[PDB]
């Protein structure tokens, strides 16, 4: 009652959810009128006259096999029809983001959403009906008076009201740190044990004076502080091995609770790949939908399950010291990094996988790692860490100065921990004097996919090769490959393929395409390689010669 | 007070707030606490689903953090203003000196349509999500918004009238939070007029706009397309020449490469010196001529986006080209440098983007959409760290290495 209700609107142009009630058993109804009668007493819900026009389906089921019946409301049509709210930063606070405070206390505010009032004008859209047993009497109609569970607005509206409540206790104690994440309220401070407990007593009364029952404890174990899944100790935090459900038939409402878990664990644990299990699951709603995973999902859940099997430990943040990030090269598009302030006292350890694409090279991947780490750090600590990277300063210089793109890494120092990242081949800027000049070209016939790939040189040397099931783009890379094969250590190579030039001017050092790779290797074996380009069919010699040889 | 709305049938801006350093978050909290006290902004609840990013920057020179809201999305969703909107002075570019002044501060004096306030929501992020977002919405003309200078138009005219009548020959263009003052006076008096114009505003009604961003449009140079001039060419030189002239034949139909290619008859070593024939020499001459007159037909069209491509040329050099239709360049330049071995490619590019957007405002009265030679993830990460303008242009990211880099010198 003391709290100011938030104003809520159904989406524009939409009307309230009129739904039909599913008939129930005398045993499910009797209970309900029970669960309800109590609820109506706390003022959580009211009985509506005969006259409201909206309705929501009411269901009732078990809570343990130690059988009892709890209440379930199907807020599906209403969640579609209710104004969008601002989930704010559906971000997840990292334990290593917490600083060392002396005294800590975790208050589990959960029961409080029932305790927040619902906009008086919107309560009429939450009307539900308790069916009558032989339908000899009119059902019983309740509407909600508090943030109803299962609805769109209870999450954000309450988490918001909370803030307003705390924002005055927070302003009064500039030294005490308070963080709220769902159920959980973390209270930190540097106070003695016994001044802390005192303030906690004021916070508790202050919350009560705003009309919400704080729960204090009913089973009281220790200082291992439990705050939204983390084990908080005086000078270190721990995340216990996560136990993922083991089952026969996966459901869409247990697979959804999985990705959420995986996500949460995603920023605590390294290499937690969840992209396959999300593409089976989104936007498809179920009365009757039940899913087999795909054998690329029982194997992933295999890998995740193996990683979540080991505990995670880390230290807290000491703002007085530098933040350090160290990365090593792991393989198959994999990289490992550790962020710390004091050597061997890690704040966060993680893993980066390469971003999907046909061609790539180690340098672009490292850079991508740095920017991922950089952004993660800024979110958790508000600053950018210094980088210890496995790449010579000379290598990086050669790279960014020559690369056709703009690129940058933050302050960083070289760390010699093999395998070191490097440049395997380097195209020349000018022609090579004394080298053979290989004008190359290719062609293919879309109808038959039959084509040829050849080359001619200033030394008379020449070669064309018939090919099957190939393409024009394929044949020009094939022609280059041939040129690299039959040439000495140094070589000039004129082409007319803008496509082939694109791939090589990107300087890749692995492609998931066999051909490119073959060229890549061939390049790695060369001492000097000058790759030119000319316009097709304009009469430049030896572009024309070879065109004539491969065209027909 | 003025009634504003979104374009018909579209909902407002819901963009996500990117992470901010601790330093920046602190400055934004200060600035917003003040603004809330002065009644400019007001905390909002969760029933407001919109959001616009927000970060902080230091200007050309100040001690001071300036709150910059990225209204790009709300701008293109805000009904263009005609029932008003501003005219661009083609004379501005022709002036000897143009100084830019931040009058944005003045926009805060006009109330914003009650019903339009919600669409201006923004959130100050908290480090490590300790606290959930502090959320506000404007109750006034927000800087960085386009509907702002549009509504403060009548008010801005009335304030400049005395300066206009007495000082009739300066040109004054208002773009977003910016006022472009151009004149053919000498820097001494030019800057006296400015300070005079300054005093005018302080007297006629964050806080600093003391500074002058002075440019010199009359001295901005376009880079033409040129061809080498050598006493001995190689197969390679000729091959390059022909590839480029063939490219320049897409802009100038009069180009001929016949007599040049004819020099490459057979299959020679790239490093072989090939003497120039009379036929070739002439064709080269004739082409050289054509490449120096302007493109046949390129007048600027106001109802179309401007497009800018940039090409990292190495050694801190950069070339760019603005156009609306391909091969119909309105302008082409070469942004030589900061002066040296500028070790932050990303910084150089960010400086280049701003300079180009400046030149664009002066010349056409609007910002161009950019095609940036960078990995989206590298730009999104670091760009706000070198930004000094009060406006933000639209950009995309070029992933494919262009061949035109080899031709725009
Ligand atoms: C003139 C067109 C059909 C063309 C395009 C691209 C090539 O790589 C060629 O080799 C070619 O011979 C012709
Ligand atoms: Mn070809
Ligand atoms: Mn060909």
């Amino acid at each position: 009652s003391p709290i100011e209700t938030v104003p809520v609107k159904l989406k524009p142009g939409m009307d309230g959810p009129k739904v039909k009630q599913w008939p129930l058993t005398e045993e499910k109804i009797k209970a309900l009128v029970e669960i309800c009668t109590e609820m109506e007493k706390e003022g959580k819900i009211s009985k509506i006259g005969p006259e409201n026009p909206y309705n929501t389906p009411v269901f009732a089921i078990k809570k343990k096999d130690s059988t009892k019946w709890r209440k379930l409301v199907d807020f599906r049509e209403l969640n579609k029809r209710t104004q969008d709210f601002w989930e704010v930063q559906l971000g997840i606070p990292h334990p290593a983001g917490l600083k060392k405070k002396k005294s800590v206390t975790v208050l589990d505010v959960g029961d409080a959403y029932f305790s927040v009032p619902l906009d008086e004008d919107f309560r009429k859209y939450t009307a539900f009906t308790i069916p009558s047993i032989n339908n000899e009497t009119p059902g019983i109609r309740y509407q909600y008076n508090v943030l109803p569970q299962g609805w769109k607005g209870s999450p954000a509206i309450s988490q918001s009201s909370m803030t307003k409540i705390l924002e005055p206790f927070k302003k009064q104690n500039p030294d005490i740190v308070i963080y709220q994440y769902m159920d959980d309220l973390y209270v930190g401070s540097d106070l003695e044990i016994g001044q802390h407990r005192t303030k906690i007593e004021e916070l508790r009364q202050h919350l009560l004076r705003w009309g919400l029952t704080t729960p204090d404890k009913k089973h009281q174990k220790e200082p291992p502080f439990l705050w939204m899944g983390y084990e908080l100790h005086p000078d270190k935090w721990t995340v216990q091995p996560i136990v993922l459900p083991e089952k026969d038939s996966w459901t869409v409402n247990d697979i959804q609770k999985l990705v959420g878990k995986l996500n949460w664990a995603s920023q605590i644990y390294p290499g937690i790949k969840v992209r396959q299990l999300s593409k089976l699951l989104r936007g498809t709603k179920a009365l009757t939908e039940v899913i087999p995973l795909t054998e690329e999902a029982e194997l992933e859940l295999a890998e995740n399950r193996e990683i979540l099997k080991e505990p995670v430990h880390g230290v807290y943040y000491d703002p007085s010291k530098d933040l350090i990030a160290e990365i090593q090269k792991q393989g198959q598009g994999q990289w490992t990094y550790q962020i710390y302030q004091e050597p061997f006292k890690n704040l966060k350890t993680g893993k980066y996988a390469r971003m999907r694409g046909a061609h790539t090279n180690d340098v672009k991947q490292l850079t991508e790692a740095v920017q991922k780490i950089t952004t993660e750090s800024i979110v958790i600590w508000g600053k950018t860490p210094k980088f210890k990277l496995p790449i010579q300063k000379e290598t990086w210089e050669t790279w960014w100065t020559e690369y056709w793109q703009a690129t940058w890494i933050p302050e960083w120092e070289f760390v010699n921990t093999p395998p070191l990242v490097k440049l395997w081949y380097q195209l020349e800027k000018e022609p090579i004097v004394g080298a053979e000049t290989f004008y190359v070209d290719g062609a293919a016939n879309r109808e038959t996919k039959l084509g040829k790939a050849g080359y001619v040189t200033n030394k008379g040397r020449q070669k064309v090769v018939p090919l099957t099931n190939t393409t024009n783009q394929k044949t020009e890379l094939q022609a280059i490959y041939l040129a690299l094969q039959d040439s000495g250590l140094e070589v000039n190579i004129v082409t007319d393929s803008q496509y082939a030039l694109g791939i090589i001017q990107a300087q890749p050092d692995k492609s998931e395409s066999e051909l490119v790779n073959q060229i890549i290797e061939q390049l790695i074996k060369k001492e000097k390689v000058y790759l030119a380009w000319v316009p097709a069919h304009k009469g430049i010699g030896g572009n024309e010669q070879v065109d004539k040889l491969v065209s027909a | 007070t003025v009634p504003v709305k979104l374009k018909p049938g579209m909902d407002g801006p819901k963009v996500k707030q990117w992470p901010l350093t601790e330093e920046k978050i602190k400055a934004l909290v200060e600035i917003c606490t003040e603004m809330e006290k002065e009644g400019k902004i007001s905390k909002i609840g969760p029933e407001n689903p919109y959001n616009t990013p927000v970060f902080a920057i230091k200007k050309k020179d100040s001690t001071k953090w300036r709150k910059l809201v990225d209204f790009r999305e709300l701008n293109k969703r805000t009904q263009d203003f005609w029932e008003l909107g501003i005219p661009h002075p083609a004379g501005l570019k022709k002036k000897k000196s143009v100084t830019v002044l931040d009058v944005g501060d003045a926009y805060f004096s006009v109330p914003l349509d009650e019903d339009f306030r919600k669409y201006t929501a923004f959130t100050i992020p908290s480090i490590n999500n300790e606290t959930p977002g502090i959320r506000y919405q404007y109750n006034v003309l927000p800087q960085g918004w386009k509907g702002s200078p549009a509504i403060f138009q009548s008010s801005m005219t009335k304030i400049l009238e005395p300066f206009k009548k007495q000082n009739p020959d300066i040109v004054i263009y208002q773009y977003m939070d910016d006022l472009y003052v151009g004149s053919d006076l000498e820097i001494g008096q030019h800057r006296t007029k400015i300070e005079e114009l300054r005093q005018h505003l302080l007297r006629w009604g964050p806080p600093f706009l003391w500074m002058g961003y002075e440019l010199h449009p009359d001295k901005w140079t376009v880079q033409p397309i040129v061809l080498p001039e050598k006493d001995s060419w190689t197969v390679n030189d000729i091959q390059k020449l022909v590839g480029k002239l063939n490219w320049a034949s897409q802009i100038y139909p009069g180009i001929k490469v016949r007599q040049l290619s004819k020099l490459l008859r057979g299959t020679k070593a790239l490093t072989e010196v090939i003497p120039l024939t009379e036929e070739a020499e002439l064709e080269l001459a004739e082409n050289r001529e054509i490449l120096k007159e302007p493109v046949h037909g390129v007048y600027y069209d106001p109802s179309k986006d401007l497009i800018a491509e940039i090409q990292k040329q190495g050694q801190g050099q950069w070339t760019y080209q603005i156009y609306q239709e391909p091969f119909k360049n309105l302008k082409t330049g070469k942004y030589a440098r900061m002066r040296g071995a500028h070790t932050n490619d990303v910084k150089q590019l960010t400086e280049a983007v701003q300079k180009i957007t400046t030149e664009s405002i002066v010349i056409w009265g609007k910002t161009p959409k950019f095609k940036l030679p960078i990995q989206k993830e590298t730009w999104e990460t670091w760009w706000t760290e070198y930004w000094q303008a009060t406006w933000i242009p639209e950009w995309e990211f070029v992933n494919t290495p262009p061949l035109v880099k080899l031709w725009y010198q």
